[PDB]
């Protein structure tokens, strides 16, 4: 629309939001690979902090494209090294859901701040494979990976 | 264009208007010539017109596709009057058929820039809702006298969300949408089950009995149209057996949901079939209840009652 | 319907009709094979397979048998199947480039109308 | 003129497509509102009412006719499109060709399913309703079965059956240009394949027994294809004829 | 005059579709250019200035209030359309019903996903 | 580009001036004026334009993109006007080229909402249809000689059933597609045998004989398209006695549809061949019907008559 | 003033879609008649007289060039909405960019397989060419295997073979910004995988590979480039070396 259209050129930062997102219950719904920053740059926020940012859009991407075809095609046909990232990129979706202090009324939730270092963490290890046993309902509204641990056992039953 | 509307109007004609007690007013706004001569001459030969005694239980007023726009856009009006007559000064029970209002609202269109207004969406004039209303307004039941209208609606390149269809909805009690879609999949009345609608559609109206048909028929057609995104590029194969029992069930019901008109014999090569509630209210609940999950579908195709149904599945052998 | 709703599908019915093509291409190589491998044993998504025996469901010399023959019938169900699903997907990408182009065409000519009708009211 | 003096004539409109356009660019340049396609709001009317004159007079009025082919121009086998519907609304019936069938050699690439005659069944003769009814009617049951699907194996001796009538039948239905037939010819030909005298045979030598059946007839027959056409009907006596006529050249016919 | 007078009052506009028609017709017939999809460039003022009016006043002004529950018609379950998105922008929520839902035997054919209420629980009894 | 475009342009130039003494015209219409100077000195070194003396067999005409709507709306007629006089004036069979037919239409519409006319469906001008046929109408065969017209198409949105293009097919009698993919097995001139297409095709004017030898050559190519799928994955051998002889004619076919031109001597190092239509048939019509399947396929490879066919097969011994 | 005078230029115009809209601006506020999008008639005439004055001259003129860098912002990849129309239309080709693409980690984010270059080759170096083009020719393969890759549950080696010559030198076209190459290290790097060195490494490593390759051999090796700069071409010698190099330094990066 030529409103919103326009205005991206003004911005240095975008969150852009998506009710396709919302309508799956992932709040703040921003959209993961339309969201941009003039400092996403290794020189400023650390190679730590882009490769892992890079890391988790590639795999969000990676598992956007695929959803259409198992979709149809189904999942059996998919090579372990895909149906993984079909795995780590619906955790990671959760994982970036977070319960608002503003919106408890809202989500039932406490609400939780998280610092950069325990965000870059959680999300590295992830990537790293080091949760693929935890269930992806462990990460879903919480705040730093620890939650989502805890939750697992919580769920564990 | 072209799917079923005037036949079905037709066929309504032969089986309501031809035992009505009371009169009936046929108004022809913008359709075709021929068809006001097919209609006048069938009625004098079923002698619902008469040209020798004063037994003629039909008025006609017309206004086709080759008047002006000015006469199009007023028979319609012409026609009510005559109806409103009935109603009111005789406190009669009227029948009141239009083929076809969409033609009223066009007429609208066409003389509207003429009277140098600024168009609405789509081109047509920014009077259209209002000149409906003043004028379907009209056409209603009241409690000096009843009027039971029937009345086509074209929708322009099938799009219902046409300013002319679109702001008719609101002025029924009940819609019968038909599609080409289904039209061409051979089934008539072309007649989409998921559009159609209707105001006694009560449990405290049409009885719990037909209601839970009614609504048992459109959860399975509901069904089995959502699986028919992955049906259309694998087909059945991958469905599950249960899954597969909706398909066969809805597919039969789709097929049963047809039906020969005696009007559209020379046409379905078909004798003609007029189904009582209770065996349309039963013959569903069957196929629901998987009473005939044996028969093939074929059975169930352009017939009356279920009982033919199961017959026409001997004949298939 | 929405050029991007409508390019989603296409989209995504482009590649399914590519993988599908390629999976049946794998499925007649395998079926190859397995008619050569049949000849002498019976001197001794996969279509309608699994189900087919999951229904009525309910050595060695023989055991090789029912195998060396129930890979021939399923690479060549397989096969035929992925055959009719690229031939699904065809005629949907051909179908659903028809509806994009009439909506592309509309989208722009709406538009059009609203701005030619705006700047004749002043 | 023709209708109004007792006489009958045809008028071909090719196309009204093109006459919309002209008739649109006409009113964009009027300036008047132009609405869905950019058509102005009366193109459904500059066809309904040239259409409309087409007609048949009762006696009264010299039992005179008009009839009007006119020709419209879908995109793509588009048949949904504003003009097309509009046209398809005024009309009393249409012929449907189809890009598909035109390449895979069906020509006149008519499609019979979607295609109709709302009001000729009446205008048919008899003879036609004799082998043109039980046609379709093999042909309804061949549209099944015929599938997009080009391998597929078959089961079921009747289902078989009918895929093998629809074949011929269609080969019946293709037909060259400027060689239009004398409806007592049509009958002829149309009986050998409805009634079975072709289905002992393979598809390629339809179009070849035609034309072979046709002119033994039309040489050696003039005397039964006369009553056909003066009778306008089949008679039990002509009938037996034909059907021993399909017969013995069949016999002789070689392959 | 509820809401003013520590009373309270709920209103429900059936429908808002029908209004902005009747604004639209109105409008162009005083011959006020047609803006976005023929309606009045200012249709969102139209509802806006309506709906602003149902509110919750503090006891120093009664403490009634007056609820309003406006209807919109949307085309082929389309929400995001500019007149429904128009009006979804200026409540505190909505209820969205879908006729897939409704045939589905879920009725009310609420669809829980994209309905909303931006009061959230404070407008909840504790038990609930 | 990358397909031959200019070279096969040119190619027909030189063609036309030797068998039918016609000459012809160049619009370019909205042409990059950095792609009209690189056409121009190509026609120069293949000499169909001579600086130098009088043998020039092209006159150009230009409509640059820097030219306003008006200009290069225009400039296609000029390049008509010329063509019309190389017919009405010396009677002769001139060619027109008009590159690209779709900046024509463009054109039309700049003009035209500069003039302020309201655009008619996808913002075209609403004389789409009369500012095309009032040029392309005057390309045709009078009594006095004929103007053929071989233009360059821009499909927008690759939408067949855009207005412009719509419109545009009206008026073609046939098709020529040049082929990327064809260019990539050498074959030259890469147009595409099952894609481009023709009016005249069709035994009532080109002669069964013509006509069959025509759909011999394309069955053929499609069949061996569709065996093409097999050979690469279960192997080049299943292939029957029959299915191995469709190939093999096909592949010998597909290369007696290449050939050199003598627009590219300057730098084939090759001599250029203009095979006769007579030549044609025959060439096709020996190789269907058999007569060289012992020769092998380069044989076949950019040569003229299948003379030349037989020839090379003893060079390659 | 630098293409007249004998001296190359260099120009980029950022973005021509907003200077499109305030040329729409004063069109439609002077009341000139909107076309499609409301802009004027003459907005295609507004970039073509502009996009035109750039130009190689002849030596007769002084041999000096103006090269133009436009920017065109399209919308949701809408390469044929107006404005993106015209401007595709008037230059020599286009370098497409895609979001998808750029989160999947190719970055920059050029679709090879639409971008254009109507130049080609008659710009491109003898070295380059010397290794462009096979590079370009496995890609073209790859891309039209590609899809396949994530469900090649059991794919011939041949079609193998190019998924994996397709992901390494898709890693190669990889590249962080602010740091632009010398020809002589793109054709190093570029011969590195087209030759098959990386065919074994892993995917994943390419981007390692590379950045310490090149950094080696700008560091070490710079007599060689040099060679291949000079030279302008992979002689058969630098070849050879090449060959070494890089199967040193393999053996080297896999311990
Ligand atoms: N109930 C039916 N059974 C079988 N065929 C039917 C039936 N209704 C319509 N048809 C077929 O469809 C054709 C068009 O029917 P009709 O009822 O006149 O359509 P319509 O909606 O009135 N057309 P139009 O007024 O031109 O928009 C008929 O002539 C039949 O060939
Ligand atoms: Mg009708």
């Amino acid at each position: 629309d030529p409103a919103p259209a326009t205005t991206f050129a003004h911005l240095d930062a975008t969150t852009v939001l998506s009710r396709a997102i919302a309508e799956l219950g992932i709040y703040p719904a921003v959209d993961p690979l339309d969201s941009t920053s003039r400092i996403m740059d290794p020189n400023i926020v650390g190679s730590e902090h882009y490769d892992v940012a890079r890391g988790v859009q590639k795999i969000l991407q990676d598992y956007k494209s695929l959803q259409d075809i198992i979709a149809i095609l189904g999942m059996d046909e998919l090579s372990e090294e895909d149906k993984l990232t079909v795995s780590r990129a619906r955790k990671i979706q959760r994982f970036l859901s977070q319960p608002f202090q503003v919106a408890e009324v809202f989500t039932g939730h406490l609400g939780k701040l998280v610092p950069l270092k325990e965000t870059i963490k959680g999300f590295q290890q992830i990537l790293a494979g080091e949760y693929d046993h935890l269930p992806e309902q462990a990460f879903y509204m919480v705040g730093p990976i620890e939650e989502a641990v805890a939750k697992a056992d919580k769920l564990a039953e | 264009a072209g799917v079923g509307k005037t036949v079905l109007i037709m066929e309504l004609i032969n089986n309501v208007a031809k035992a009505h007690g009371g009169y009936s007013v046929f108004a022809g706004v913008g359709e075709r010539t021929r068809e006001g001569n097919d209609l006048y001459h069938e009625m004098i030969e079923s002698g619902v017109i008469n040209l020798k005694d004063a037994t003629s239980k039909v008025a006609l007023v017309y206004g086709q596709m080759n008047e002006p726009p000015g006469a199009r856009a007023r028979v319609a009006l012409t026609g009510l009057t005559v109806a409103e007559y009935f109603r009111d000064q005789e406190g009669q029970d009227v029948l009141l058929f239009i083929d076809n209002i969409f033609r009223f609202t066009q007429a609208g269109s066409e003389v509207s820039a003429l009277l140098g207004r600024i168009p609405s969406a789509v081109g047509y004039q920014p009077t259209l809702a209002t000149d409906m209303g003043t004028m379907q307004e009209r056409i209603t039941t009241t409690k000096k006298g009843s009027i039971t209208s029937v009345q086509a609606i074209y929708v322009p390149a099938d799009d219902l969300t046409d300013p002319a269809p679109a702001t008719t909805f609101a002025h029924l009690d009940a819609t019968t949408v038909l599609s080409r879609a289904i039209a061409e999949l051979g089934i008539y009345p072309a007649v989409d089950p998921l559009d159609s609608t209707s105001r006694i559609m009560d449990p405290n109206i049409v009885g719990s009995e037909h209601y839970d048909v009614a609504r048992g028929v459109q959860k399975i057609l509901q069904d089995y149209k959502s699986l028919q995104d992955i049906i259309a590029i694998l087909g059945m194969d991958e469905l599950s057996e249960e899954d597969k029992l909706t398909v066969s069930r809805a597919r039969k019901i789709q097929r049963f949901l047809s039906q020969p008109f005696q009007v559209a014999e020379v046409f379905t090569g078909h004798l003609g079939k007029l189904v009582p509630l209770k065996e349309t209210i039963k013959g569903f609940q069957q196929i629901l209840a998987g009473e005939y999950d044996h028969l093939p579908e074929q059975a169930f195709y352009m017939v009356g009652p279920i009982e033919e149904a199961v017959a026409k599945a001997d004949k298939l052998a | 319907a929405t050029l991007k709703d409508i390019t989603r599908r296409l989209k995504s019915i482009k590649n399914i009709q590519k993988i599908t093509k390629s999976m049946k291409m794998v499925a007649a190589a395998k079926y190859a094979r397995a008619e050569r491998e049949l000849k002498p044993a019976r001197v001794y998504l996969c279509g309608a397979i699994h189900s087919s025996v999951a229904k009525q469901m309910k050595l060695a010399n023989i055991i090789y048998y029912s195998l060396k023959e129930s890979t021939t019938s399923e690479q060549s169900a397989r096969m035929t199947a992925m055959d009719n699903a690229s031939k699904n997907a065809s005629e949907m990408i051909d179908k659903l480039t028809l509806t994009f182009n009439r909506t592309r065409q509309a989208v722009i000519t709406k538009e059009l109308i609203e701005i030619i009708s705006g700047a004749a009211a002043l | 003129y023709f209708r109004d003096n007792g006489k009958h004539a045809l008028i071909i409109y090719d196309d009204l497509s093109k006459q919309a356009v002209a008739y649109r660019q006409m009113s964009l340049l009027l300036r008047r509102p132009p609405g869905r396609e950019a058509y102005p709001g009366d193109v459904f009317y500059l066809h309904s009412r040239l259409l409309e004159r087409a007609a048949k007079m009762n006696d009264a009025f010299g039992g005179g006719s008009l009839t009007a082919l006119p020709v419209i121009e879908t995109q793509a086998g588009d048949v949904s499109a504003y003009i097309p519907t509009n046209v398809i609304s005024i009309t009393d019936g249409q012929i449907f060709l189809e890009t598909e069938l035109f390449y895979k050699g069906i020509r006149p690439a008519i499609n019979v399913g979607l295609s109709v005659s709302r009001v000729g069944s009446a205008a048919q003769t008899r003879a036609m309703k004799q082998v043109a009814g039980t046609m379709k009617l093999e042909l309804a049951q061949y549209r099944e079965v015929a599938a997009f699907a080009q391998f597929g194996s078959d089961l079921d001796a009747a289902t078989q059956q009918l895929l093998s009538r629809g074949v011929r039948l269609t080969e019946l239905l293709k037909q060259g240009q400027y060689s239009p037939m004398a409806i007592e010819e049509q009958v002829a030909v149309i009986y050998a394949g409805v009634r079975g005298y072709l289905d002992k045979l393979e598809p390629s030598k339809i179009t070849k027994f035609e034309n072979a059946f046709l002119s033994h007839v039309i040489s050696q027959h003039q005397a039964l294809l006369g009553k056909i056409r003066t009778d306008g009907k089949i008679s039990e006596e002509s009938d037996a004829k034909l059907k021993e006529i399909v017969t013995n050249f069949l016999a002789g016919f070689e392959a």
